[PDB]
């Protein structure tokens, strides 16, 4: 056991602790046996834009369903999963030992191929959603000289796709699946959960006070 | 987005093969195609906003502005107008049917468009930055709500799961109806396309709560509706 293992964030809709949850929502249900995440939030994660964000994904309209689904399993990914504990890190720029975020989380190569490939003809006008867009009518839009065009033209590659849409959240490892060293954002639920045995590695892995 | 439609794509073909040779001097063909393809490729820009434009329409509006636009281009090409006459009609034929089809688009948007309030709604699409015809997920809310229903002994008790949108959503299976007990668990009545459960003649022990769960493929129902239901003596 350890410290950094089966722990939530101290973040917005988390759950002080992960436990199950008979009725996970869609996506978000890998997660089922053991997650932060709790139902309600495991739903409003699959809405057009999404109450837990301030942000929309359609601003240069619906993205494509498989493209969609990328991101919501991102999203549930993200409110779920109880083991992101080595990532876990003050919001700001600051060390632990001087509200919570998650930082450099090591998405493999395949899921950030695959989210890159079937994201492909969807559209978007930045190529890095952190930063200059105009909310003057309540959502995010496209700022005035930004042409929208494909997610292949704004994230020339999947690791820009990766790290680019959510500040670093996520990293793109070089790793591939089953390396033991880089997390799956969504697994078929029937094989395991492969992320506990890589939070298990990190947590005694990295050299840290 | 009507040059997602076939048939825009090959009058634009004939207009640059057939048309221009005998209307327009050839040092212009070119750029006078150029120009055509820009301003029907701009049909796809409305300022993307809900009840207004979100880059998708389905197939009955892409028909309606492919129409318009075709029969108007039409009349234009019957009427073998030609050189700078013929070029300043039809940009201003394009410009108009640009309005004309923002018009039928902000319809669809209000009426046509995700129409179900509440549920998860299924719905084919075609989307005008790419011509990718592809089902889309229009969810609403968790739930579709609970229902009271009184139902007098020995009169047929019927819990209707119906909804308006469900027709022409895409991808429906088949609703199931359930007993909820008391405990923790409940039991399964009826599966299948009926959209109604009836249990016949009913008496006091049939009061209590049943809930309907219209399937789908997405293997998330389409709608779930609760049921309490009363039987009075
Ligand atoms: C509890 O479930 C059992 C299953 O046999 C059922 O018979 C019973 O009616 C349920 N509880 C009540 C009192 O509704
Ligand atoms: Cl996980």
């Amino acid at each position: 056991g350890d410290e950094l293992l089966n722990i939530c964030m101290n973040a917005k809709h988390h759950k002080r602790v992960p436990s199950p949850e008979d009725k996970l929502y869609e996506e978000c249900i890998p997660w089922k046996d053991n997650a932060c995440c709790t139902l309600t939030t495991s739903w409003e994660a699959h809405l057009d834009v999404s109450p837990l964000y301030n942000f929309s994904l359609f601003h240069c309209g619906l993205l494509m369903p498989g493209c969609r689904k990328h991101f919501i399993q991102a999203i549930c990914f993200y409110e779920c999963s109880p083991n992101l504990g080595p990532w876990i890190q003050p919001v700001g720029s600051l060390g632990w030992e001087v509200g919570e975020r998650v930082v450099n989380v090591p998405l493999c190569q395949e899921d950030c191929e695959e989210w890159w490939e079937d994201c492909r003809m969807s559209y978007t006008c930045k190529s890095n959603w952190r930063g200059g867009w105009d909310w003057s009518q309540g959502k995010n839009r496209c700022p005035k000289g930004a042409q929208c065009l494909p997610f292949s033209h704004y994230f020339p590659t999947p690791a820009d796709l990766c790290e680019k849409t959510w500040s670093n959240s996520f990293k793109a490892s070089p790793e591939r699946r089953n390396s033991g060293r880089c997390l799956q954002k969504w697994f078929e639920p029937a094989q395991g959960n492969p992320n506990v045995a890589v939070a298990r590695l990190f947590a005694s892995g990295r050299l840290v006070p | 987005c009507v040059i997602c439609d076939p048939s825009v794509v090959l009058a634009l073909k004939s207009l640059e093969k057939d048309y221009l040779p005998g209307h327009l001097d050839a040092k212009h063909h070119k750029a006078m195609m150029e120009r055509v393809e820009n301003a029907v490729k701009d049909f796809q820009e409305l300022s993307l906003n809900e009840d207004a434009y979100m880059g998708v329409v389905d197939e009955a509006t892409l028909q309606k502005g492919s129409w318009s636009l075709l029969k108007d281009l039409k009349r234009i090409t019957d009427s073998d107008v030609k050189g700078d006459l013929f070029v300043k009609e039809l940009f201003w034929m394009l410009h108009l049917q640009k309005e004309t089809f923002a018009t039928y688009v902000a319809r669809f948007q209000k009426e046509a468009y995700c129409p179900n309030k509440c549920g998860v709604m299924l719905q084919t699409l075609i989307w005008c930055k790419n011509c990718k015809k592809e089902v889309h997920a229009c969810r609403k809310s968790y739930d579709c709500g609970e229902r009271n229903v009184e139902v007098p002994q020995m009169e047929d008790m019927i819990l209707d799961c119906e909804l308006n949108w469900h027709q022409a959503s895409e991808g429906l299976t088949d609703y199931s109806f359930y007993r909820v007990w008391g405990n923790n668990t409940e039991t399964l009545v009826s599966k299948g396309k009926e959209a109604t459960l009836t249990k016949p003649m009913v008496g006091p022990e049939d009061a209590g709560s049943y809930r309907c769960e219209l399937g789908s493929v997405n293997s998330s129902p389409a709608t779930i509706i609760n049921f309490h239901v009363t039987v009075l003596p």
